[PDB]
DNA sequence: CCCTCCCCTAC
DNA sequence: AATGGTAGGGGAGGG
């Protein structure tokens, strides 16, 4: 029972000085934290998993959208493997993406909700 | 112009000018097997009241 | 509870160095060291809710294959044929993957006794216990004892599409999304993890009555500098193959080394608690009990079918054939010797080879 | 909300306790690991050692020879009820009753040598004079293989399938005592339920393994399938063999009776089924039991595993 | 759920007071709003043209 | 007017 | 990379 509200949002905006407090203010309900650009909100999502550390990590088609995009993402233009940093451990799955997730991190499990 | 041929989506169909369901093709191919089958166990032919 | 209590959320191995809390020794080739053992990570969560990573030491895979020798060994002649099997299989494995110090390989060969399972045998039967080191290649290795590659005839392979985790939890009563009761651990560099924040926000009365009860700080505490933490999370943990007391809650029996059943219903443990599961739910919805009425039966004389007649023929004839002039007993049939009092029963051997105190 | 509404991260939670697995290999591994989860445990408890045959082992060994019965229904409307009986868990209760398993096959009736036996995937040698031995202790079956009785050796798939389709009957006996309470707890009860219906099949199905298995035996599901259609057969006659039950089998698919009753006032047509079943259930061992569990006033048989 | 807010191209405030409330309203209107902000992003209400 | 290939349902 | 079987029917395209 601790203090994260159980529900965030994390949007991208290079800061003009009206969209961050406009936002805010048509959510009232959620806090929104803002960053400079993606690699900053994606070293925030590892902070955040690391945080809470969740032994689920789940969505609606990963493969081709939330995990699986921002996976893809990292490994193609900014050369992060974010993989190895999710994992609760700090040091080509073709049976996994026909029947299951083909994502596989150290410690977490993967739920392919559409599956 | 085999069933393969035509195969509109969803997308297609209601976006496209002039395209109508294949009536003809959806009755019979269907419709009519099946309903055929299951009067057919029971002596009457559907076949007949389409053409009607 | 007086117990140390993990749940089963999501297990994995990987290899390190024998550390002084690895098995680094073995009984054929005691003289030969180890280069790499196999360490289980089981990442679980207290039953206050704080994550833990506990790493599980000297659970080595094993297979078994068929005795070569006699029953009517001295118990020096064992030794020596382990050591030999050991050896050749460990040059013809080093040979395949490309004075034999620093095994890499195979730990260590025993003498086992075993009653197999395909097929009805009701007699002991002598086996070996390969016990390696890198699961991982284990079944590869099979498919070399099992092509006649590693000897001179093909030996058939026991207990080896089990997996390694499988056979871990199977060894110890252990099962998914369950508690490991383990009365005592070895703790880490330092405890409460500094990753960002988290030694302060999640920690509160009860973890801190968890730690004051299991570790000490004095004696307890691994040192950082041989045994860092490589867990991004809380707590971290190391466990004894004898610390984990979820087994000697095992029934084991030996109903099958003689006619014993020829002169109690629960077996499956982990239905029980399913049972009580449903007893409650269905107590809290008013219902009165559950109860089962045995119907009074009455089979055919030998529930016979369409060939049953020649079935008894070719049975007779068989009987005929399978006998050499004299008359079979159920007490006089299994021979009264060969004792078999110092060679070590599977649930017997396992507890070898862990390493010390 | 959508993985909370069908109770998914539960239910997978209390099938992993159950067999003792790990939460990721309910849904990412195949069958097999189950059955072999159970196994191992039971076989360890009494000092086992189980065998592990090879790829080429496997393909070399008999096909499956017995298949099972499906009756070619007789397609027509009927009018008057037909009653639906139905072996509840069939091949699990035929298991536990005529005692199949790996530790009690002795080998089959025929061709049986003193030093060369084939089982399967595997082969042995038997003793001098275990059969003039046995000659009581033993249970033919129709594919011809000598089982050990229970006299002598309890199975030990018998034990698992006992203890699984205990727990199945009590949740089915405890889904079949609300009416007022919605679907929120039947359909976990019958999806449980369910669930233990399919590890019962897939430990039947665990054995000869025709393509992709571990541990696999011919004789034993050939056996198993086997004395399946003999029983449902006997039950055929059975049924046709009353003349006060003027009664006739329509179709039946492997464990099911659809007996037709001509002008039977449905009414009472559930009497009829309940006898039936009755009478059918005390000529068979214990743990086989025959349901009559429902009846189709009007139906149409279109064909083979197609009706309404 | 309850209030009513004024949207200029550029966000929103809380039209706290009194004289905002008895007075009726239909969403896209237009108005003068004159207040005072007091306490946090609600604003007070005086005038309206 | 028979074959394979594909879909998927029932034990 | 990992996989439990058998049986049955119906539709499309090329023959
Ligand atoms: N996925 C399946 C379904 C069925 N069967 C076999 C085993 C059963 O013994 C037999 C009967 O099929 P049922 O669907 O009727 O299941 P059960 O008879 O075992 O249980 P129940 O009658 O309670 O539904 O078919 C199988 O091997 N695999
Ligand atoms: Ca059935
Ligand atoms: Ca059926």
């Amino acid at each position: 029972d601790l203090d994260i509200a159980y529900e965030g949002i994390m949007i991208v905006h290079k800061a003009d000085s009206t969209f961050p407090t406009k936002i805010q203010h048509c959510i009232n309900e959620i806090p929104v934290m803002f960053y400079e650009s993606e690699f900053e909100m994606f070293e925030a999502l590892t902070d955040l998993v690391l945080l809470l550390d969740p032994d689920i990590l789940s969505g609606f088609e990963i493969h081709n959208f939330s995990w699986g995009y921002i996976i893809e993402r990292c490994q193609k233009i900014h050369q992060f493997d974010i993989v190895r940093e999710l994992a609760r451990v700090k040091c080509s799955d073709t049976w996994g993406y026909a029947h299951s997730s083909g994502i596989m991190i150290t410690g977490r499990h993967m739920i392919n909700i559409w599956r | 112009q085999l069933l393969r041929e035509r195969c509109v989506s969803p997308e297609e169909f209601l976006e496209g000018e002039n395209l109508e369901l294949d009536s003809e093709y959806y009755i019979n191919k269907i419709l009519i097997p099946p309903l055929d089958r299951l009067f057919n166990l029971i002596g009457i032919n559907v076949g007949n009241w389409a053409q009607e | 509870s007086d117990y140390f209590r993990i749940q089963l959320n999501n297990q994995d191995y990987y290899m390190s160095k024998p550390t002084f809390l690895d098995p680094s020794h073995g009984e054929s080739l005691p003289l030969n060291q180890f280069s790499q053992v196999p360490n289980i990570r089981v990442f679980g969560a207290l039953p206050t809710g704080h994550q833990v990573l506990c790493h599980v030491h000297g659970i080595l895979p094993y297979m078994f294959i068929k005795y070569d020798g006699q029953i009517t060994d001295t118990s020096t002649l064992r030794h020596q044929r382990c050591a030999q099997v050991h050896k050749t299989l460990e040059v013809k494995i080093r040979a395949s993957f490309k004075k034999l110090g620093n095994l890499n390989f195979v730990a260590d060969v025993s003498v086992v006794k075993g009653i197999p399972f395909y097929g009805y045998h009701v007699g002991w039967n002598l086996f070996y216990k390969i016990s390696l080191l890198n699961p991982s290649c284990l079944s590869r290795i099979s498919e070399l004892i099992r092509d006649g590659k590693i000897f001179g005839k093909k030996f058939e392979i026991y207990e080896s599409h089990i997996p390694y985790l499988l056979q871990w939890t199977a060894d110890f009563n252990l099962f998914g999304c369950s508690w490991i009761n383990v009365d005592r651990c070895y703790f880490r560099s330092p405890v409460l993890n500094s990753i960002l924040d988290i030694d302060k926000l999640t920690i509160n009365d009860d973890l801190q009555l968890l730690l004051d009860r299991f570790c000490d700080f004095k004696c307890n505490v691994l040192s950082r500098r041989d045994f860092p933490r490589v867990g991004n999370g809380l707590i971290e943990i190391d466990i004894l193959p004898q610390f984990i007391k979820n087994r000697e809650k095992l029934q084991h029996r030996d109903i099958h080394h003689d006619f014993l059943e020829k002169l109690v219903k629960p077996y499956v443990s982990s239905a029980r608690d399913m049972i009580n599961e449903l007893t409650m739910q269905r107590e809290e919805l008013s219902l009165k009990e559950y109860k089962e009425p045995p119907e009074t039966k009455r089979h055919v004389s030998g529930h016979q079918w369409q060939s049953s007649g020649e079935f008894e023929a070719f049975y007779k004839k068989a009987q005929h054939k399978t006998s050499t002039g004299q008359i079979p007993n159920f007490e006089n049939f299994i021979d009264k010797n060969q004792k078999f009092s110092a060679i070590n029963t599977p649930y017997e051997a396992l507890p070898q080879l862990w390493p010390r105190l | 909300q959508l993985l909370r509404k069908q109770d998914y991260i539960a239910r997978n939670i209390e099938q992993a306790r159950l067999i003792g697995i790990d939460f990721h290999s309910v849904y990412y591994r195949g069958s097999q690991f189950k059955v072999e989860s159970f196994l191992i445990r039971i076989c360890k408890s009494e000092s086992f050692i189980l065998l592990s045959p090879g790829k080429k082992d496997v393909r070399k060994q008999k096909a499956l020879e017995c298949v099972p019965l499906v009756m070619e229904p007789e397609s027509a409307f009927y009018k008057s009820p037909l009653i639906v009986l139905d072996f509840q868990s069939l091949y699990p209760s035929i298991m536990i009753g005529y005692n199949y398993c790996y530790s009690t096959m002795i080998g089959r009736v025929r061709e049986i040598n003193l030093t060369e036996n084939n089982l399967g995937v595997s082969k042995f040698s038997l003793p001098r004079n275990i059969l003039a031995l046995l000659k009581n202790d033993v249970t033919i079956a129709p594919n011809g293989v000598v089982y050990a009785k229970t006299s002598v050796r309890k199975s030990t798939l018998s034990k698992m399938l006992t203890d699984i389709l205990d727990v199945r009957v009590m949740i089915k006996k405890t889904m079949n005592e609300i009416g007022d309470d919605n679907t929120t707890l039947k359909r976990l009860l019958n999806n449980k339920q369910l669930a233990l219906k399919l590890l019962a099949n897939v430990t039947y199905g665990y054995t000869s393994a025709s393509f992709s298995g571990r541990m696999p035996c011919s004789d034993l599901a050939d056996s198993i399938v086997q004395t399946g259609r003999e029983t449902l057969e006997k039950a055929i006659d059975i049924i046709e063999k009353d003349e006060t039950w003027n009664a006739k089998v329509v179709y039946g698919d492997t464990d099911s009776l659809f007996v037709y009753l001509p002008g039977k006032t449905a009414i009472e047509a559930f009497s009829i089924g309940h006898a039936m079943a009755e009478r059918v259930t005390q000529n068979n061992p214990k743990p086989i039991f025959l349901k009559f569990e429902k009846v189709y006033h009007p139906s149409i048989l279109i064909s083979k595993k197609r009706y309404v | 759920s309850d209030e009513i807010m004024l949207e200029d191209e550029s966000g929103r405030v809380l039209l706290v007071g009194d004289f905002i409330r008895s007075t009726p309203f239909i969403t896209g209107v237009v108005v003068g709003i004159l207040g005072m902000e007091a306490e946090a992003g609600t604003f007070q209400v005086l005038d309206i043209c």
